[PDB]
């Protein structure tokens, strides 16, 4: 995945 | 009136109805809005004035308020602002050959198009070109992506530019499972908190800024 995760 | 959540401006040139009749039909099927929800815009055909869009029951009403500094609806009620002229037809309704008291304002969702971080043209490799100029954790610039209603914050942290999406989600805006009511209001509340690891968002990103705080070569 090209693009970070946030929660 | 210019900050004020119903206070449109300029919509698009004489697209602007159009746009406006969009705008309060997304905001009030989406919401389960009341009739009486309403924006105002500038008049683009009466150039100067400015047109009161609202809600009634699936059909959007267009009434025309005159600026001559004295705002009015009709020749009898004479306002001294927009804001004046809005409050006294949010408690008394106005009428024609129906009668409508405005209840909700239709917030824009593009107030972050006027932005220091928003770039509406800005590739994923142009957005890492311009941060590794940056040698600051924390800064961040917001660009528009390819898919509409798309948007990603790139930023610095840890030496890296790394990358998140934001969706813009109907009325409000997701990043993962946060929830704002606007682009701007995401960017505001990651400015206090962190977004990713212990980084917030602290150095906004354009080409005034890289001119100041830049080099003139990546890393």
């Amino acid at each position: 995945d090209l693009y970070e995760e946030v929660l | 009136h210019s900050n004020e959540k119903w206070f449109h401006g300029k919509l698009g040139g004489r697209d602007g109805r159009h746009i406006a009749e969009r705008l309060l039909t997304e905001y009030c099927i989406e919401t389960g809005a009341p009739d009486g929800s309403f924006l105002v815009r500038e008049s683009e055909t009466f150039v100067g004035d400015y047109t009161l869009s609202f809600w009634r029951n699936g059909k959007v009403q267009h009434c025309r308020i005159h600026s001559r500094p004295k705002f009015f609806l009709t020749d009898n009620l004479v306002f001294d602002s927009l804001y004046d002229l809005i409050t006294h037809y949010q408690q008394v309704p106005l009428r024609c050959n129906f009668e409508m008291r405005l209840s909700e304002p239709v917030p824009q969702t593009n107030a972050h198009e006027s932005k220091e971080w928003y770039h509406a043209s800005l590739t994923r490799a142009q957005a890492e070109h311009m941060l590794m100029r940056v040698p600051r954790d924390g800064a961040f610039l917001v660009r528009k992506r390819n898919e509409p209603n798309s948007y990603a914050i790139s930023f610095r942290a840890e030496g890296k530019i790394k990358h998140c999406r934001v969706q813009q989600e109907g009325q409000t805006v997701m990043l993962g499972n946060s929830e704002f009511d606007s682009l701007v209001d995401l960017i505001s509340y990651y400015e206090k908190h962190p977004l990713y690891r212990k980084m917030k968002l602290r150095y906004p990103i354009n080409e005034e800024a890289l001119e100041k705080i830049g080099t003139a070569e990546p890393d």
